C-alpha cells in the first residue's frame, strides 16, 4: 500500500471532521514516520502583518504561517495530505521565529 | 559512496541516502552552500540564517494584528 | 483584579486534567494570551522525548516533542508548580535537535 | 553559491545550475564518487570505467549474432 | 510552447513515417538543444549476444542498445518522446564499447 | 575476386553523392560490412564541428558531429582518398568531447 509520509518543510492539509487545515511540517520524515506524530505551524490567508506571521510564496493561494502555534498533530491517524513545499528560506524564517519563544 | 548526477525537471541534481543525509545533520528544505575547488564539487551547511529578539517580535504585536488560536478540530 | 500570567517554567492545569509546562517567556505569554507548552503525564515508559520533572508529586514527565499553543487567558489556567531551568533547557533541547 | 537538499522521489537530492555542471565536465547521468570529510560532503567524478579492447569484441562477432543496420527510415 | 529536449543517457521514442524507433541519448541537452540533432545507439528485443550489445534493465520491454550503430539523427525535426533514462552504468558500458571503434 | 574494402581514414563514396570519411578500423569493417563514418561537405561555413581535409579537391570538410554507421558491404563503397591521421584525431577528438 502506497502512502504519503511528511518531510520537513512540506506543506499539507491536515484533516478533521468535516475539512482540512493547511500547515507547514517542521520535523523530520523520521521521526514523523515513526510516531505518526509531527510538528507543524498552521497557515491562513488572513494576514494582518502580525510579527510571527511568514509569507509563503508561489503557493496556490496567497498566505501566511503563524510560526508562534506551533503544534503536534497525528497526521497518520487524521488523514494528511501534500500540497506543496515551502522555500528553504520561508522554512528557516518560520524556524528563526520559533527560536525566540521556545529556543 | 556512488551516486549520480540526473534531471530533476529542468535541474542536474545527485541522490544522497537518507542515513548520509541524517549522518550529516542536514534535513530535507535545508539551504546549502556549493563553493567548488580543485576537482571536487563541494557543498555545506549555511551558518548565517534571520535572527530575531523577543523584544523586536512582542513589541510589534498589537491587538488589531493578534491572531486567534487555531482550532485543528478533531479525528 | 488580581490574575494569575503564567510564566515560562510553570506547570499549569488549563480548563476545558490536562497539565502541562510553559515554555513561552512571560513577556511573550502577557501580551498574546497564548503561550506554548508540552503535555505532562504520571508514568515514564521510556519514550525518547520524556523529560523527568523532579519534586513533582503528580504529572512528573514531560512530553518534549508534543509542544502546543494554548489560549490560556481565554480558557484559564492555574498555577500547580513550577520545573527547575535545567528540566526545561533539557525539554527545549530536544524540540530543538527536532526542529530547529 | 547556494543551493538546497530537496526531496526527489524517495531521495533527498541537490540541484546544481547547468552551466557549473557545465563548468565541471559533468554530465546527466554521469557517476559520482560522494566521499565525506571534515565537515563538507564532497562530490567527486569517477575515473575507473568498464575498459574493452578492440580485438575482444570483434573476435567474439560471429555471422550468427552480426546484426543488419537498423532502419532509421525518414520524417 | 513546451518541448521535450532530450538529456544524455535519455531512452527515446525516435518517429519516422508511419513509427518510431527506441534510442538511448548520447549528446548532451546543450548540443541536442542548440542543433536540434543528437547522437544515439538504436535498441532493440532483438538481442542476439552480439558483442556491441548492451543489455538495459528495468525497461518496460526487455532489450539491448547496439553500441556500434551510433547514429546522429534530427530528433527536433522527426519529433521525439521520452521514455526512460539509462542506467549510468549502461550508459557507461555503451561509451566503452564506442570508444573500442572511433576513441 | 578483388573486393575493397574500407580501412580507418578512407574516404568513400557509398552508392544508394554521399562522400564521407571511415573512423572505424579495418577489422571491424572487414568483419561485419559495416563501418562508422562522418559525412564531408564542400563548403566550409565555420560550423563548430567542421574539420579541413587538406589535400582534397572535393568535399574537403568533414562533420564531425554526425556520425553514422552505413552498411558498406551490401550497398557498395568506393575509395575516393585518404585522410591523414592527424586530421582523423581532430574528428574523433571532437566526437569524444561531445559524447565521450
Amino acid at each position: 500500500v502506497s502512502r504519503y509520509v511528511p518531510d520537513m518543510g512540506d506543506l499539507i492539509w491536515v484533516d478533521f471532521d468535516p475539512g482540512h487545515r493547511p500547515a507547514v511540517v517542521l520535523s523530520p520524515f523520521m521521526y514523523n514516520n515513526k510516531t505518526g506524530m509531527c510538528l507543524c505551524v498552521p497557515c491562513t490567508t488572513q494576514s494582518k502583518g502580525y510579527p510571527f506571521e511568514v509569507v509563503l510564496s508561489g503557493q496556490e493561494r496567497d498566505g501566511v504561517a503563524l510560526a508562534d502555534q506551533v503544534k503536534s498533530i497525528a497526521w497518520r491517524a487524521r488523514g494528511a495530505t501534500k500540497k506543496g513545499t515551502v522555500a528553504p528560506e520561508e522554512l528557516q524564517l518560520i524556524k528563526a521565529k520559533i527560536n525566540v519563544l521556545i529556543g | 559512496i556512488h551516486s549520480s548526477v540526473k534531471r530533476w525537471g529542468n535541474s542536474p541534481a545527485v541522490r544522497i541516502p537518507a542515513t548520509l543525509m541524517q549522518a550529516l545533520n542536514l534535513n530535507i528544505d535545508d539551504e546549502v552552500k556549493i563553493d567548488l575547488v580543485d576537482g571536487k564539487l563541494i557543498i555545506e551547511p549555511v551558518r548565517k540564517e534571520p535572527v530575531f529578539t523577543l523584544a523586536e517580535l512582542v513589541n510589534d504585536i498589537t491587538p488589531e494584528n493578534l491572531h486567534e488560536n487555531i482550532d485543528w478540530g478533531e479525528p
